[PDB]
């Protein structure tokens, strides 16, 4: 889930915070590759 | 070890209640232990059997069971989400706030699995909000790092 990817403990700093994933990205469910879209009679599709 | 309560350790875990039924009607073992501690008030209290938990409860069971490394039938049901067994549970006298080996409370796997609800009926019977486990960690730290801020709420 996102939600255990953003609690990756990235470094523990000096002062005892703790910088994780979240605090240096944003993670989300996304394409693979972001490069086809495809429509079927103008709505939004898929497909093989 | 007998012949019935391992038949009942089988059908403690596979929810069979009319097996539980007949098997409590024969004086099978309430308190037969599987091969790592788990009773079958364990075994239900994990597989979310609440029928199961109250017949054994009702026949002697030991709510307050704990196995080879501390978890308590409550440990189990409050880190599995199953809200109604907790509350059986802990009206039957289990300790609220039972640390296993870990020093991890019903609270903390609670918190951690996020279970609000558990959360706060835990917290009703008394759970202690600043225990600690084996690392320092408190109900409400396990909440500031999964990002739960309704729980860190509760947690005030």
């Amino acid at each position: 889930s996102t939600e255990e990817f953003g609690k990756i403990l990235l470094k523990v700093n000096q002062d005892g915070s703790r910088v994780l994933l979240r605090d240096v990205a944003k993670i989300e469910l996304g394409g693979e590759n972001y490069d086809i879209i495809a429509e079927f009679n103008g709505q939004p599709a898929s497909g093989l | 070890g007998s012949d019935l309560g391992k038949k009942l350790l089988e059908a403690a875990r596979a929810g069979r209640d009319d097996e539980v039924r007949i098997l409590m009607a024969n004086g099978a073992d309430v308190n037969a232990a599987d091969v790592v501690g788990w009773t079958p008030l364990h075994l239900a209290a994990y597989w979310g059997h609440l029928e199961i938990v109250e017949v054994l409860l009702k026949n002697g069971a030991d709510v307050n069971a704990y196995d080879t490394l501390g978890s308590t039938p409550l440990h189990l049901a409050a880190h599995f989400g199953h809200l109604e067994i907790v509350e059986v549970l802990l009206k039957n006298g289990a300790d609220v706030n039972a640390k296993d080996d870990n020093g991890i409370t019903p609270l903390h796997l609670a918190a951690n699995r996020g279970h609000l609800e558990i959360v706060e009926v835990l917290l009703k019977y008394g759970a202690d909000v600043n225990a600690q486990d084996k690392f320092g960690k408190t109900a409400f730290d396990i909440s500031i790092n999964n990002g739960n801020e309704d729980l860190a709420e509760i947690l005030q």
